[PDB]
């Protein structure tokens, strides 16, 4: 049966990067051809398997990780790119078998006056391990003083919101990202 | 946690939160300009109030981090800019006073109305209209009225308001720990903590004074040659030894002599280098002008103006429906947004102005990959010099051939170069005495050397001596002629308009050497020279991370301001001007007067 790829990509809303939604895709036939031939995607880097090869390739389980990030940071959804997002929000295994899909969401996720809904972790005591979702909203203690769970000196809220005005530059416009992984579901 | 590592994570929080705040306030500031409206002005104030209020809290927290025990040079500079007390020291409504009087000054110009006596309906503003009188009219009586009525009606009005401007802004003295308001603006050039490069604020005075003396030879002869052409077109009014009257200069104030190119044309039978008469015959709208400007730099190497530029910029006058500031402004908003606001006209001046503002945009673009505070060029003159370095190339007669304005013939005569150089001298050489004079009197006011009972009058003695320009009508101190100019009313530096001038020739010399130009500097187009463009972008990106005195050395051999490139660019003109002015008197009398008769 038709894999529910339609609702992942055509979703009315996408989750923030610090809480990336994962939808399990299993026991369905998937036409990957519509994805690599849609022409509506800016980035489509399949790191492990060629899209041509996986069209008839059966698979054990499929999950879809979908989040919204900055276009300057789309570089970071990649094995070994470092940077703030991969460091403290969403990191790939560096042995990752799968694909990264990205397209501009300035038409949908940017509004006059700016949208401040999307959040990103700015501070984390230790770098995130691959496929680890952290949503600990505890003040990152930067100095010697203890924060006691309130804002103060060297006591910053580890979460900061994206600002998305439509007149922004491309490197600052919101991009909608869907990450696909494969484990070891045909076509 | 070392103190610097604590300083970086604090600065890391700043750069994220501030960029959106600066963008939001700057977005409303654009809208205030585009659609002048009581609602839009308020939006700028409230949002701008948040940007200032946000700055004060982070400033207090930045002082908690010591400026010592930090070693990464960028960390020190970033902390200083935040650690500055700023305009917060004035107590509450006292700062609101400074807000109101300054907010009034943006309105007084925009609402400044001189009215024709013959028709009481017919009142004019400092729209293009009044400036068009100073630019084209050849009637001594007509120019004088616009010269006089503007500062008679509107100047005087600003005299008590500019009186408190210094009184209230020099209150900052020894509060912000700078001695006088002239010391603050000079702090832009200050670099400290760098061995062999530490530039103190007092060095800027002495440097400007010395280079200006070497400027005087060329200017006096220009002043003499202009007087001879003016005396023919204006018999009786002008004396062969006296200072030039201010109204017969190009602008309402005489900032640029480029308007007088028609009257002061050396030869005039050869093809015109002022191609506004060709642009009207080449039907070039504002879009064409900027599109040709965009094409100039993409030839150099910088890619295209971001579509957000073309989509959101205003390069044309709105018309009657929308009232907007028309002054050329290379806006930069951050967050990847770059725009230009400039009511544009079918004039070579607007053709050359556009090329400079776009060069400033591409400056603002090149150092985008920098921490928030370091993205403003390494000093004030840099930002204003990068655009004119290209503008000098834009007006070059060879480059004007490729653009399609000068016909395919290209008479490379010994005369056309002098025609071209004199138009360039009028625009470039003439503004430097006026600049030093204005800022010298500005600095001396902040120090307190001129009391209000000697104000205004001194301004005119200085203008007679330094610039060689006289006043048509005597002015009491109730008059306020200095604050007839936008830069004085909006509390903006004006010496930044002269450091760029010595700079703009310093760099072009090296850029021509990079392009391996065979010949003089006035024959130099940076076009199609990828190497010279890479040299600029390599040092456009540095921003304020590297001290200016250091970034200067890397591009051009000198580590400091040097007038020598300017003289070499004008050396053919200087020698010719000497030969022509052998009979006429070079120099002026500080005692002559057009009213003493
Ligand atoms: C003029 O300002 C008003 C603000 O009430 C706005 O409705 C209108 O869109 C503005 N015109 C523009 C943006 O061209
Ligand atoms: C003014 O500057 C001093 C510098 O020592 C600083 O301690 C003080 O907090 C500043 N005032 C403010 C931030 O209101
Ligand atoms: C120190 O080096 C550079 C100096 O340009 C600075 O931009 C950077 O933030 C610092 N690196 C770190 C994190 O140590
Ligand atoms: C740059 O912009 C011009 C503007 O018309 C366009 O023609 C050109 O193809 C662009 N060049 C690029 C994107 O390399
Ligand atoms: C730069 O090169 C272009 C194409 O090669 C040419 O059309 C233009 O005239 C050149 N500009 C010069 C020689 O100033
Ligand atoms: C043009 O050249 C002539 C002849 O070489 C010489 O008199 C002078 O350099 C120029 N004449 C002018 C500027 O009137
Ligand atoms: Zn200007």
């Amino acid at each position: 049966n038709l894999c529910p790829f339609g609702e992942v990509f055509n979703a009315t809303r996408f989750a923030s990067v610090y809480a990336w939604n994962r939808k399990r895709i299993s026991n369905c036939v998937a036409d990957y051809s519509v994805l690599y031939n849609s022409a509506s995607f800016s980035t489509f880097k399949c790191y492990g398997v060629s899209p041509t090869k996986l069209n008839d390739l059966c698979f054990t389980n499929v999950y879809a990780d979908s989040f919204v990030i900055r276009g300057d940071e789309v570089r970071q959804i990649a094995p070994g790119q470092t940077g703030k997002i991969a460091d403290y929000n969403y990191k790939l295994p560096d042995d990752f078998t799968g694909c990264v899909i990205a397209w501009n969401s300035n038409n949908l996720d940017s509004k006059v006056g700016g949208n401040y809904n999307y959040l990103y972790r700015l501070f984390r005591k230790s770098n995130l391990k691959p496929f680890e979702r952290d949503i600990s909203t505890e003040i990152y203690q930067a100095g010697s003083t203890p924060c006691n769970g309130v804002e103060g000196f060297n006591c910053y809220f580890p979460l900061q919101s994206y600002g998305f005005q439509p007149t922004n530059g491309v490197g600052y416009q919101p991009y909608r990202v869907v990450v696909l992984s494969f484990e070891l579901v045909c076509g | 946690s070392t103190i610097e590592e604590q300083a970086k994570t604090f600065l890391d929080k700043f750069n994220h939160e501030a960029e959106d705040l600066f963008y939001q306030s700057s977005l409303a500031s654009w809208n205030y300009n585009t659609n002048i409206t009581e609602e839009n002005v308020q939006n700028m104030n409230n949002a701008g109030d948040k940007w200032s209020a946000f700055l004060k809290e982070q400033s207090t927290f930045a002082q908690y981090y010591p400026l010592q025990e930090i070693q990464n040079l960028t960390v020190k500079l970033q902390l200083q800019a935040l650690q500055q007390n700023g305009s917060s020291v004035l107590s509450e409504d006292k700062s609101k006073r400074l807000n109101t009087i300054l907010n009034t000054m943006s309105t007084i110009y925009s609402t400044g109305k001189v009215c024709n006596p013959d028709n009481p309906q017919e009142c004019l503003l400092l729209e293009p209209g009044l400036n068009e009188i100073m630019a084209n009219s050849l009637d001594y009586n007509e120019r004088l009225w616009a010269w006089e009525s503007w500062r008679s009606e509107v100047g005087k009005q600003l005299r008590p308001l500019y009186e408190e401007y210094v009184v209230l802004k020099n209150e900052m003295a020894r509060a912000n720990h700078y001695e006088d308001y002239g010391d603050y603006w000079r702090g832009d050039y200050e670099v400290n903590g760098v061995d062999g490069y530490d530039y103190s604020r007092g060095q800027l005075i002495e440097d400007v004074e010395h280079t200006f003396e070497e400027i005087k030879p060329l200017y006096e002869h220009l002043h003499a040659y202009v007087r001879a052409k003016l005396m023919n077109a204006y018999p009786s009014y002008i004396s062969p030894i006296g200072c030039l009257p201010a109204h017969l200069l190009g602008d309402m104030w005489g900032r640029f002599w480029t308007n007088l190119y028609s009257l002061t044309v050396p030869f005039g039978q050869k093809p015109n280098i002022d191609v506004t008469d060709a642009m009207v015959d080449q039907a070039w709208d504002a879009q064409r002008i900027f599109k040709e400007a965009e094409k100039f730099f993409v030839s150099v190497g910088l890619p295209n103006m971001t579509y957000g530029f073309w989509e959101n910029s205003m390069l044309t006058d709105p018309g009657n429906v929308q009232k907007a500031v028309c002054h050329p402004t290379a806006w930069d908003l951050g967050k990847g947004d770059f725009r230009i606001l400039m009511c544009t006209k079918v004039t070579m001046d607007d053709f050359l102005t556009a090329h400079a503002e776009m060069g400033a945009i591409q400056y603002d673009m090149a150092y985008a990959a920098q921490p928030f505070l370091l993205r403003n060029g390494a000093n004030e003159g840099f930002h204003e010099a990068v655009g004119e370095i290209m503008s000098l190339s834009a007006a070059t007669p060879k480059h004007l051939k490729s653009i399609g304005l000068l016909s395919p013939d290209f008479q490379e005569d010994n005369e056309t170069e002098i025609n071209f150089l004199l138009k360039q001298a009028l625009t470039i050489v003439g503004t430097l005495p006026f600049t030093y004079m204005l800022e010298k009197w500005r600095w001396m006011v902040f120090k307190g050397e001129i009391p209000k009972d000697q104000w205004m009058k001194k301004w005119w003695e200085m203008k007679r001596e330094i610039v060689g320009v006289v006043e048509p009508v005597p002015h009491d101190e109730t008059y306020c002629d200095p604050a007839s100019l936008f830069h004085v009313s909006n509390d903006y530096s004006f010496i930044r308009y002269y450091t760029r001038t010595l700079y703009q020739f310093q760099f072009q010399e090296a850029l021509c050497q990079a392009a391996k130009h065979e010949g003089p500097l006035h024959k130099c187009d940076i076009s199609n020279s990828t190497e010279a463009g890479q040299k600029l972008f390599n040092m456009l990106r540095l921003g304020k991370s590297e001290p200016w005195t250091l970034a200067l050395e890397n591009v051009v051999g000198a580590k400091n301001m040097n007038v020598r490139p300017l003289l070499n660019y004008f050396e053919p003109l200087f020698t010719w001007l000497k030969d022509q002015n052998k009979n006429s008197f070079v120099g002026w009398s500080t005692d002559w007067s057009p009213y003493a008769d």
